[PDB]
């Protein structure tokens, strides 16, 4: 869930 | 410049644009930690939505051990010390549906383009 | 057990579980690369979305720089070595309006166990  | 597929749906597509170092002892494994600098846009509209270099802090991770989206993971795994490309990731390998926060819509393709800098066990 | 509001707007809420260490070296420093483990659960569900205990690698980032989830980065500021806390994110210090992937929902509140082990410069 990164990057974002 | 040469594109290679690094999986067989098309949705990892990487170009080197400076190679890297060549011999084994320059190309990482999976556990190691490696050192990037990235910068990743959005296909469609172009507008970038992270960056290592805008702090100017080298972003670390471990090597496949879903630190990071799959399409880092399996285009890290690629490279060689030094190496730097640009790869584009269909949503499969980044956010996919849902997409992540305000800056990534569902859906969405990613460009990155990641230096590896280095990597130790 | 005391919660420390570390935001005024009651947004990243400390829990303090296991005192760490004291000593000013014992405080990590902006900057400075942190090691932790981590578990994140919904707060709505207590269902478990990422941990680091889960593939027992030890997370590293580097602390203030945006390389995390700003509560991550807030949370761990307040941290000495050895210091287990539990802190309670509210959306706008986790994943926002939109959520991120599958498992977190928009206007999710976020808890997280995280251990500071050690850091360095």
């Amino acid at each position: 869930a990164l990057p974002f | 410049l040469e594109q290679v597929h690094l999986t067989e749906d098309g949705g990892v597509v990487k170009t080197i644009l400076r190679k890297g170092e060549g011999g084994e002892e320059n190309a990482p494994k999976k556990g190691n930690e490696v050192t990037v600098h990235y910068v990743g846009k959005l296909e469609s509209s172009g507008k970038v939505f992270d960056s290592s270099r805008e702090r100017n802090v080298p972003f670390k991770f471990h090597l496949g051990q879903g630190e990071v989206i799959k399409g880092w993971d399996i285009c890290v795994a690629s490279m060689t010390k030094n190496e730097k490309c640009s790869v584009r990731l269909d949503s499969k390998y980044g956010y996919g549906e849902e997409g992540c926060g305000e800056s990534i819509p569902g859906n969405s393709v990613l460009i990155f383009e990641i230096e590896l800098i280095s990597f130790r066990e």
